[PDB]
């Protein structure tokens, strides 16, 4: 195919530069986000060449790979791998990128050993099957005795926020992340926790609101605070209805009848508001816009009117007040109203927001992130999003494993025990699978500046004879017990790091020909 | 001072409105009834007792027509147009209007 | 029936008219020396509307080319398919107009327009039912304003009841050719709102930025200028030249374009605008082409539709598509952007379609409709007319041929009355 | 043993004469027009039915209404 090429502007390579470009392009992705892994790793700042560059600092490996725009074909497999890891569990996107790159780096070492690439695939399938049994047998469940499960949930949020910008804020941001999912008391919808980013103040000034915050302040001549009110929301049109009959006009003979029709239009718009206040309410939230004619009617009756909050803002108010959407007002005995105590307006960062203090059945939260710059607020929002998504799945799957390098040495030990019970064809591929699992505590140990040649060697000697909870202590720089220090991760997060990296390395290693087509508008 | 968000102009609705003229005297019933329409709006304003009107800036239809401007000048009423929709919060808190 | 005789009068009218018949002869498959190369009644039925069939199968276009210049119309004599017209449809003029309105009416027009009316009479013999006439000219030209204004007045002595669809090339607000361009634009329009009913506005210099930015042309010229103008000319006369479900001829277009007969200045245009290399890398759907005509990137004149309000909207599509999606897409814009449309018209955007594809493009739509975009362009013409007439600059060029100082006074009073005519509903 | 019906008609609900304007004055007669547009199409389907023509062939398109009617009456169309 290179000799006597039958292509126009397209090129290809077979078994010489195919695996060469696949191993170079995938290691350079993994070596890029290598410095961001661990609780002592640095962060990246992403910039463009111009034309609203919109600089966005991120430490999470999914947000780095989704914005760099790699031109390598085999590197897009690892870029899409970190996107699925953020969409499923929301954590380990950096850990699954280095692990999939360390598998292909050990596969580059098997180039000169003349090992068949299908032997490495069949050797890694038996290695990944033994690695699933190491995490499944070491998972710690939590059913009853809930005072130890809430302590276990703070160890999950303490491990996730340690590898982010919120380093010296674990005394505050752990309570902001555990109690946010604990106030859901149900499914992890991940949209009732509305994060509001406001400039001014430090990250210690951020807090979790006991009620709910909103924008689009209360009318013009309406009351600003009503105590012991009944909140009724809506999703209906207020004025300029044009009610659902396309092709309907007002064909009259004189202009005196147009004055009678427009008075009949305002009488039906007034009668719609009169059906709303028969419930006995004091606040009104409409998803659509409220014009001036129903605004005067709510202001004359002493009723609030919040106009055009959000499409998903009426869903959070329905989960924090315990009511319903109620888009049709014709049955006051079948419409459930919300409950609150204070609807006072608070000022956060020279902006008046509507505080719904003292609400009943409040299965929704509002995190008020305050930072020094907008770059910190964009990073702390993604750092909190990577912490709330794991706790939303830890309450659904209570199985937890010991992180901090302890889980990877347990997975590498089960592969090494079965590497000695195999013939020599697939045993060399299983030894490279166990060395790549030991690189994940090696990257964490070397990012702090510790002796990674000795600490991982002490972890391999500890896990070889007992010590199932022995891991890497990044606080002092030694080997400690992970059950005492409280460094644990979720089982489903660590399983998706192991499983998705083994499936993505299976695709790139099986590629022997990269036939790229002719691009458009590139000359 | 009174803040008015109504448009003192010809009668029109949100729906499509048309006038059918099929008679000789029907053209007289269009112009003279439009003058009697806004005269009932000016005399409703004049009998209230206000001297300063603040009309909100309308985009869809005309807020203050030329026919409505002449009746308000004979009632000795100062009329101010083009008040923005984002400025009505500052006006109602300062003067005390609704 | 419903025959229309075409009159291409002026220097700019023959340049547009040379490529005006290139689109009709290619879409209908009419051979210039053979008989026809059609396929069905979509192309072969409407031949007799714009062509008169001779004995033997040869088709002759109903076209009259008027020019006060021998050298300009010789390109349409034996050039790009110019040998297909009648030999008496080549009325030359040995005396040039000189970009003067008074010279084309009283000096050149007193001896030629009796012979130009004879060519319309011979063309009307083969018309069993004359529908109307079209007139493509320019305001900044001598023959377009001389033999376009006097020709449109003498044609009403013989055809007082027939409709008229004039095509006017407006001058540009960006560049200027001569200082008598506000004089020629004011005098030609002053006798155009008198007894006509349709007039478009095409700016040629405003299309140089469209070809530079959208059509990707580095050095444009007059040949690349008239290519997309011919696509706009063929978009209006699409249902007139091809049958279909939405039957709307020029008689149905004269009523449903203007609620009032005086405010008959439209803004033509079409969509999409693709280059010679980026055309195949672009898909064309129904809401893609319908939403492109309302923006300012698809205007043939130097105007701004983002600060105006339309009155009547008509659109003709090219290709077999579902036309029920056109009305549902445009009705959603009339509720969110009601300050740009009419408040009492339930169906502002009209629908038209055919089953004949255009040349080059796969799908294509055209934009025909009036708005207040001509109001801001008529103020700049009367502003230049006010400063030149108050100093009485170059008035001896006009008053020496038969004009007077009271002629420009009445031409200034009614043209400023047209500014207040558009200022009511703005 | 089927019977084939060869048609040159539209089996859609939106069959319009392209110039019809149904001006109504009341809501009692407005609902009667919408019921008439379905009864025009359903009367054509009753002519295809009660004849044995289980296979329908037409050069003009058929909408979702007449497609689901033949599926309930165990008839094929194209
Ligand atoms: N307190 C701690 N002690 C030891 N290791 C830790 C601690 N906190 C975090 N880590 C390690 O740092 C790593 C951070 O990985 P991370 O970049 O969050 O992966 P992802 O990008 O997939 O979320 C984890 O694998 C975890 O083992
Ligand atoms: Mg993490």
């Amino acid at each position: 195919a290179p000799v006597n090429i039958f292509k126009a502007g397209a090129d290809e390579e077979r078994a010489e530069t195919a695996r060469l470009t696949s191993f170079i392009g995938a290691i350079a992705i993994g070596d890029l986000v290598k410095s961001t892994l661990g609780p002592k790793g640095m962060d990246k700042i992403l910039l463009s060449s111009g034309r609203d560059a919109s600089l966005m600092v991120t430490n999470d490996g999914a947000t780095i790979l989704k914005n760099i725009g790699v031109d390598n074909p085999a590197a897009k497999v690892l870029v899409d791998m970190s996107r699925v890891q953020d969409d499923e569990v929301g954590d380990g996107t950096t850990s699954v990128t280095v692990l999939a790159a360390e598998l292909l780096r050990e596969a580059e070492s098997l180039i000169a050993k003349k090992i068949h690439p299908q032997t490495i695939i069949a050797g890694w399938r038996e290695a990944t099957k033994a690695a699933r049994e190491a995490l499944l047998s070491s998972a710690v469940d939590h059913g009853s005795d809930e005072v130890k499960f809430r302590q276990d949930l703070m160890n999950i949020a303490g491990t996730t926020l340690s590898s982010k910008l919120l380093t010296h804020h674990k005394d505050h941001f752990t309570k902001l992340a555990v109690e946010a999912v604990l106030r859901l008391k149900g499914s992890g919808n991940l949209e009732a926790i509305h994060i509001i980013k406001k400039l001014g103040g430090s990250l210690a000034d951020s807090y979790l609101d006991e009620g709910f915050l909103l924008d689009k302040k209360i009318g013009v001549n309406q009351p600003k605070r009503i105590e012991n009110a009944k909140i009724l929301i809506a999703n209906t049109g207020m004025d300029t209805d044009k009610i659902k009959i396309f092709g309907s006009r007002v064909r009259v003979d004189s202009t005196a009848k147009v004055a009678e029709i427009e008075h009949a239009e305002k009488e039906k718009m007034k009668e719609k508001v009169e059906r709303i206040l028969k419930h006995g309410i004091n606040c009104f939230i409409n998803r659509q816009l409220i014009y001036n004619y129903p605004e005067q009617l709510f202001g004359a009756a002493g009723v609030m009117a919040i106009e055009h909050a959000d499409f998903a803002g009426v869903e959070r108010l329905a989960l924090v007040t315990g009511g319903e959407i109620a888009s049709t007002f014709d049955h006051p005995e079948l419409v459930k109203l919300g409950s609150c105590k204070l609807i006072e307006e608070v000022m956060i960062g020279e902006d008046k927001l509507i505080h719904f203090s003292g609400v009943a059945l409040g299965e929704a939260c509002t995190i008020v992130l305050r930072g020094a710059t907008q770059q910190i607020l964009d990073e702390a929002e993604r750092s909190l999003h990577d912490a709330l998504c794991v706790l939303a799945q830890t309450v659904k799957d209570s199985r937890t494993v010991y992180g901090g390098g302890c889980s990877e040495m347990l997975m590498a030990h089960a592969v090494t025990q079965l590497a000695n019970r195999t013939p020599g064809k697939e045993a060399v591929a299983m030894e490279s699978y166990a060395k790549a699992l030991r690189m994940l505590p090696t990257i964490i140990a070397d990012n702090a500046g510790y002796d990674s040649a000795d600490l991982v060697a002490q972890l391999r000697a500890a896990h070889s004879e007992g010590n199932t909870t022995a891991g890497l202590d990044m606080r002092e720089g030694t080997i400690g017990d992970m059950a005492i220090l409280g460094i644990t991760e979720s089982f489903q997060v660590k399983r998706q790091v192991l499983l998705s990296a083994a499936e993505a390395a299976e695709v790139i290693l099986r590629v022997d020909n990269i036939i790229k087509a002719a691009p458009r508008k590139r000359v | 001072i009174g803040l008015i968000q109504f448009c003192l102009s010809a009668p029109k609705t949100d729906m499509d409105n048309q006038i059918v003229v099929s008679d000789y005297a029907q053209m007289d019933r269009v112009l003279r009834e439009e003058r009697a329409y806004i005269l009932n709006l000016v005399k409703q304003i004049k009998k209230t007792g206000c001297n300063v009107l603040l009309i909100q800036k309308s985009i869809l239809r005309d807020a203050l027509s030329d026919l409505a401007l002449h009746f308000l000048n004979k009632m000795k009423i100062m009329v101010i147009k083009d008040i923005e929709r984002e400025d009505i919060e500052f006006i109602c808190k300062t003067i005390g209007t609704k | 029936m419903r025959e229309i005789v075409h009159i291409q009068a002026g220097q700019c009218g023959n340049q547009i008219g040379a490529k005006f018949w290139e689109v009709i002869s290619d879409e209908h498959g009419i051979d210039p020396t053979g008989t026809y190369h059609g396929d069905s009644d979509l192309q072969l039925d409407r031949i007799s509307v714009y062509y008169n069939e001779a004995t033997g199968g040869k088709y002759v276009p109903r076209a009259i080319l008027v020019d006060l210049e021998p050298g300009t119309m010789d390109s349409v004599r034996s050039g790009p398919f110019g040998q297909i017209f009648r030999p008496d449809n080549f009325v030359f003029g040995q005396s040039g107009a000189g970009n003067n309105w008074a010279k084309g009416h009283y000096t050149e027009g007193a001896e030629l327009v009796d012979s130009v009316l004879d060519v319309v009479r011979k063309e009307a013999e083969s018309c069993d039912c004359l529908q109307g006439f079209q007139l493509t000219h320019s305001l900044g030209g001598g023959t377009g304003s001389g033999m376009g204004t006097l020709l449109i007045s003498k044609i009403r002595e013989e055809y007082p009841d027939r409709i008229m669809n004039t095509f006017s090339v407006v001058p540009s607000p960006k560049v200027s050719d001569t200082v008598v361009e506000p004089y020629n634009a004011t005098l030609s329009v002053h006798q155009l709102v008198e007894n006509t009913d349709e007039t478009y506005c095409i700016d040629n210099e405003a299309l140089y930025d469209i070809c530079f930015r959208t059509l990707k042309l580095t050095t444009p010229t007059y040949g690349d200028l008239n290519h997309l103008v011919s696509a706009t000319m063929s978009g209006v006369t699409t249902c007139l030249r091809f049958p279909g479900q939405l039957n709307a001829d020029l008689r149905k277009l004269a009523v449903n374009m203007v609620p009032f007969p005086r405010l008959h200045f439209f803004m033509p245009g079409f969509a999409p605008l693709t280059s010679r290399g980026s055309q195949q890398y672009r898909a064309l759907t129904v809401p893609e082409l319908t939403q492109q005509v309302f923006d300012a990137k698809n205007m043939m004149a130097a105007c701004d539709p983002r600060h105006g309000r339309y009155l009547t909207v008509a659109a003709v599509f090219r290709g077999r598509m579902s036309m029920k999606e056109v009305d549902e897409q445009m009705l959603n814009v009339q509720n969110k952007n009601s300050s740009y449309f009419v408040e009492w018209i339930p169906n502002n955007v009209k629908t038209a379609v055919c089953d004949i594809p255009p040349r080059g493009l796969k799908m294509a739509v055209t934009f025909i409709g009036n708005s207040t975009a001509i109001q801001e362009l008529f103020k700049r013409i009367s502003e230049q007319f006010t400063a030149m007439f108050r100093r009485k600059a170059f008035l001896h060029w006009y008053t020496g041929e038969g004009m007077d100082e009271m002629e420009f006074t009445e031409a200034e009073s009614n043209m400023n009355d047209l500014v207040s005519e558009y200022q009511q509903y703005q | 043993n089927p019977k084939i019906a060869l048609l040159n008609v539209e089996l859609e609900l939106k069959a319009e004469k392209d110039n019809a304007e149904i001006r109504v004055h009341t809501v009692e007669d407005y609902q009667a027009i919408v019921d008439a547009e379905w009864n025009i199409l359903y009367d054509k389907l009753e002519k295809i039915h009660h004849s044995g023509a289980k296979v329908v062939s037409s050069k003009l398109p058929i909408g979702d209404v007449a497609t689901q009617y033949f599926a309930d009456r165990d008839m094929f169309c194209a």
